[PDB]
């Protein structure tokens, strides 16, 4: 077979995302979750169909789903995705 | 706000 995306391959990018790409992830939240006024924000999980996120705002905490388009097969979708999704974002924001 | 292809475009 060819190599799957696993629970461990979504833990190391999860981690590389939370530590020095913490700015993207609250822009996920604010422009595809539908969330305002976001504080902070991190990746508790990816999986095939989407991912999990941690919002605080307001001085509260709340978890959301992200779904994607289309099935992710593999650690090279999941990475694309999230490049993609965050040249939108940039975009939302400085038009 | 950094545009990712910085790091991630390597041409
Ligand atoms: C200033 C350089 C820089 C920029 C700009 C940058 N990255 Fe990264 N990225 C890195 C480095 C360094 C790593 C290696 C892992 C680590 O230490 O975080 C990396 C790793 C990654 C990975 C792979 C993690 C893995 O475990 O396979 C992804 C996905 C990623 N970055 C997404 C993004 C996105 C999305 C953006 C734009 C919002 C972005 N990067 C902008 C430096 C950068
Ligand atoms: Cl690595
Ligand atoms: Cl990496
Ligand atoms: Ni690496």
């Amino acid at each position: 077979m060819a190599d799957p995306l696993t629970p461990a391959i979504s833990d190391r990018i999860c981690k590389h995302m939370n530590e020095d790409h913490a700015s993207a992830i609250a822009l996920y939240a604010q422009v595809f979750g539908q969330q305002t006024d976001v504080t902070m924000a991190q990746m508790q999980a990816i999986d095939p169909t989407g991912m999990d996120l941690v919002v605080e705002s307001e001085g509260g905490s709340k978890t959301i789903r992200i779904e994607f388009e289309q099935p992710l097969k593999d650690s090279e979708d999941a990475h694309q995705v999230l490049i993609a999704m965050a040249k939108q974002a940039r975009s939302v924001g400085k038009n | 706000v950094q545009k990712c292809a910085q790091c991630h475009t390597v041409q």
